[PDB]
RNA sequence: CCCGCAGAAGAAGCACCGGCUAACUCCGUGCCAGCAGCCGCGGUAAUACGGAGGGUGCAAGCGUUAAUCGGAAUUACUGGGCGUAAAGCGCACGCAGGCGGUUUGUUAAGUCAGAUGUGAAAUCCCCGGGCUCAACCUGGGAACUGCAUCUGAUACUGGCAAGCUUGAGUCUCGUAGAGGGGGGUAGAAUUCCAGGUGUAGCGGUGAAAUGCGUAGAGAUCUGGAGGAAUACCGGUGGCGAAGGCGGCCCCCUGGACGAAGACUGACGCUCAGGUGCGAAAGCGUGGGGAGCAAACAGGAUUAGAUACCCUGGUAGUCCACGCCGUAAACGAUGUCGACUUGGAGGUUGUGCCCUUGAGGCGUGGCUUCCGGAGCUAACGCGUUAAGUCGACCGCCUGGGGAGUACGGCCGCAAGGUUAAAACUCAAAUGAAUUGACGGGGGCCCGCACAAGCGGUGGAGCAUGUGGUUUAAUUCGAUGCAACGCGAAGAACCUUACCUGGUCUUGACAUCCACGGAAGUUUUCAGAGAUGAGAAUGUGCCUUCGGGAACCGUGAGACAGGUGCUGCAUGGCUGUCGUCAGCUCGUGUUGUGAAAUGUUGGGUUAAGUCCCGCAACGAGCGCAACCCUUAUCCUUUGUUGCCAGCGGUCCGGCCGGGAACUCAAAGGAGACUGCCAGUGAUAAACUGGAGGAAGGUGGGGAUGACGUCAAGUCAUCAUGGCCCUUACGACCAGGGCUACACACGUGCUACAAUGGCGCAUACAAAGAGAAGCGACCUCGCGAGAGCAAGCGGACCUCAUAAAGUGCGUCGUAGUCCGGAUUGGAGUCUGCAACUCGACUCCAUGAAGUCGGAAUCGCUAGUAAUCGUGGAUCAGAAUGCCACGGUGAAUAC
């Protein structure tokens, strides 16, 4: 949140240009990875995934403080610690953005 | 057994010196006994007012003097009278009028000297050193100190064959010259032989 | 049993106190004494030994030893095991024995319910009761887990009778196969032997020799004789119970698998003992004998080499018949059977669709690797289990002793088999983790090697160490990481040692008393230490009967020690190593020791950087921030400077100037910033550009966690212990400098790109007041006399040397080399003998480029030249700094 902030408006330039780029990369480094959860806080209510094998770090992880998770497994991977085990494929693109899609509505209504 | 003294080749990058002052070859050692002449006297005369260093300056051949210590009063007592006292021995064994002028260190537990000092009696009254040493470090730690590293020497605990201790806290960057890094150390010697206290404090940033 | 009398009065110990296991300190002793069930204590600071205090427990007892059970689920019926820990027979047929599919009837053996009798009493248990309670006695009940009989119940098990088909087995038909025995047989090679040819080697080894050959080998061709083995096919292929089995052909013969049916109708599963089989080596009788080859022979290798290597070579292996019966006879996994998610090959039958085209879809046998649940100590096993059960057998019960002895059985024999005990040790094992190591592997680095340059070791000399001698040749360091080291400087001093002379509350400190200033000046005996004297001063505050100073005597607490212990310490140091690593938190994996992170693809001087990845971060390190050197700018211009101009005794000597050198503070500048290529669009490497400098520009400081119980107790501090009319103190002379020896570190040499004389050029940095010391003067000179000047860009040290030019020298032990000695002198300093430095003259050695072995160095470095400094009165070729000249080589 420093970097992220800094660099635009704020902190960036009070330094030699490729020394002060430096922390730009892990501005962008941590915008990309880590970005995706700035918001975030906390700890979750829920954890839906795309896959079960190519993230099975998120089952055994996950599934360890309780976070409900909804994945869609293909029919390579295993369902086991996955809670509400969506048969479906991960390696499609039209199909899981209709899954993002599918979703994307209820999402869109819980906000209360 | 190797780390140069940390407050060595420091002098004039940060640490000011401790003795200020001007000579030629006819005296500069003529005046080097005479102001460790000082030294000597007031480092045993003021244990009970946890002094941290003294500064000697020449001017014009009429000493002056500065004590670094924790209280200002008990070092003076009551109306400072007492200082008077030590005002004057001072200059006789010096040779030059003196001013004894004198500085009160804010943060006690922030001085190494004071530090290493206050191990020293804990140590040295048969008291078990880690229930102090950690509790010594974690002290000045949340008092506001990037780093803390003490270390201990000696035959700890009566014990019979030697060995160190020691501990760390924050950052202690013994290489960046830019830093500020007190250190003093303030032996040990209880009734089962010498053990010693080593303490480097990253106290200040540049 | 009851009552009265007397008084606190007649009555408290034993073990242990390190963990086990309740309860600890002190002293004594020093691997002694001793303790002890176990594990273990005892080396001068023992909670464990002996005493002491105190504590803990139990208590008229307490402990010790002995004995049983427990703990021990280490004999496991309850309630153990067997892939590797102890342990599945080598394998198979199979009697006794154990166990047995499914249906109905029956019987009532087992089983089961009720009853009956017997199950002696006391004892054990339950409610009581009786001795004041208790123990003890005792009433009544329960129980005495049982056995026999009567009466039944009939699920399950058994007997018996009758079935049934899944288990099991027979037949019909094919298919594959190194299954087994016998009897032929073919090609290739091996050696042999006879001919032809033809000629000096052949064979062999790390390199040789043994051996074979001019009575002609080896080579090549032709041919014959033999013996044993079957290339290629050949394959984590096949076949067999297991051992094991391989060219082709034929005869004899076992097992397996599949089809669609047929048929008996539980005929099963296993099995101590028993029978059979069963690699290799070996045994016996008799055949064979090419090759291979125990044993042996010879040659080598080695320190030795009853071996590894080489040339040969007997048995043996090969065949027949007997024998032996053991093997890591090993998927280290008993046999039979049921069940329990997948994936990919291989081999061999068979059904179907399209063989419509190497196919596609099923259904069976066997087999190979990886794997899930689960299981196991983990490693791994994983539908052919080590999973889930069931039947039967074998086998284990610490290590060594010992698979042995004894006896039995077997054997021609070698031996096999069955298989103890005493005694002895508290361990022996298994799997797995972290490191270390490897004459294991891969990758990367450093003057580590290689390529060069120049030294070492040979010589003399200076210096340090071992050895040796000594009155003493102090003490310490003494693999790299001691050895020109502590020592940045021993004639005296230093000095720690030696002989002799002496002192002892003292040479140095605090504290007490008196006489008395402190100090000043001076003689004799004496090596000196001291002893014995002779004069002068009488001084600061007045409590003033004294101060406070300072000298002496006197008293005692003490003082003093460079005395032993760096293995009781601190502090400081070397070092692996400026090596690039070392760790932690949080999370995850694992029962756990731990792991991951920190690995990997690349990349770099670097766990530096990017990316990926059960990791995300962090600390200490690397780098950076500090010094200095390289280019440039702003201020200032002296004691330093001299450009353009005046005067010039042309020399910054004088005005005078402020540009240049330079001096010094403060800024700039180098960042892979720009360009191209290569590279995963990454980091990054490569070359160019500008630039003084180009890839951390050069050099330095800065040395991680730790290792070495590495140094040092003598710089210092220091617990201990230690000595104290001395291991302390003061003095003189001597040693620390000794010299049959040996080593390390340097200096100068052996010469001609060099020595010598004359002329002559260019440096840096530094040092200076009981100091550095011009000018001038005398001496061959070392230096002496006088002596401005400078605590210092101004004075002095101070004259750079190699260089250069000119003459000279002629390969010599020479004008090389300069030691050793001779006399003769100078300075320092009380003092130059032991033992200084330098100068004059004479003297003129060894030595002619140095064995094995060996060290340094990557550019202004090596090499070579000279200067200053510290240490110090005096004393460098040692150390530390400075500038000059100026390279070779890295594939």
């Amino acid at each position: 949140k420093d970097l992220e902030t800094q660099s635009q408006d704020g902190t960036f330039d009070k330094l030699t240009k490729k020394e002060a780029l430096m922390r730009t990369r892990e501005l962008e480094k941590l915008e990309n990875s880590l970005g995706g959860i700035k918001d975030m806080g906390g700890l979750p209510d829920a954890l839906f995934v795309i896959d079960a094998d190519h993230e099975h770090i998120a089952i055994k992880e996950a599934n360890n403080l309780g976070i409900p998770v909804f994945a869609i497994v293909d029919t390579n991977s295993d369902p086991d610690g996955v809670d509400f085990v969506i048969p479906g494929n991960d390696d499609a693109i039209r199909a899981v953005t209709l899954y993002l899609g599918a979703v994307a509505a209820t999402v869109r209504e819980g906000r209360s | 057994g190797q780390k140069v003294h940390p407050n060595g080749i420091r002098l004039g990058i940060v640490k000011p010196w401790n003795s200020t002052w001007f000579a030629n070859t006819k005296e500069f050692a003529d005046n080097l006994d005479s102001d460790f002449k000082v030294r000597q006297y007031l480092t045993k005369e003021l244990a009970k007012a946890s002094v941290s260093r003294i500064v000697i300056e020449r001017p014009a051949k009429s000493i002056r003097v500065t004590i670094h210590t924790a209280r200002p009063g008990i070092v003076i007592g009551k109306k400072g009278e007492d200082v008077e006292k030590l005002r004057k021995v001072v200059a006789d064994i010096a040779g030059v009028p003196a001013q004894i002028n004198i500085a009160e260190v804010r943060k006690p537990e922030l001085d190494a000297k004071l530090v290493a000092d206050s191990i020293t009696s804990q140590l040295e009254r048969r008291v078990m050193f880690r229930r102090a040493m950690k509790r010594a470090v974690q002290n000045a730690m949340r008092l506001g100190a990037k780093g803390i590293k003490v270390e201990v020497s000696g035959r700890l605990g009566g014990a019979e064959i030697a060995r160190t201790e020691w501990y760390r806290e924050g950052r202690v960057p013994l290489h960046t010259l830019r830093a500020d890094i007190d250190y003093n150390t303030s032996e040990a010697h209880t009734t089962y032989g010498v053990i010693g206290v080593k303490v480097w404090i990253f106290k200040g940033e540049i």
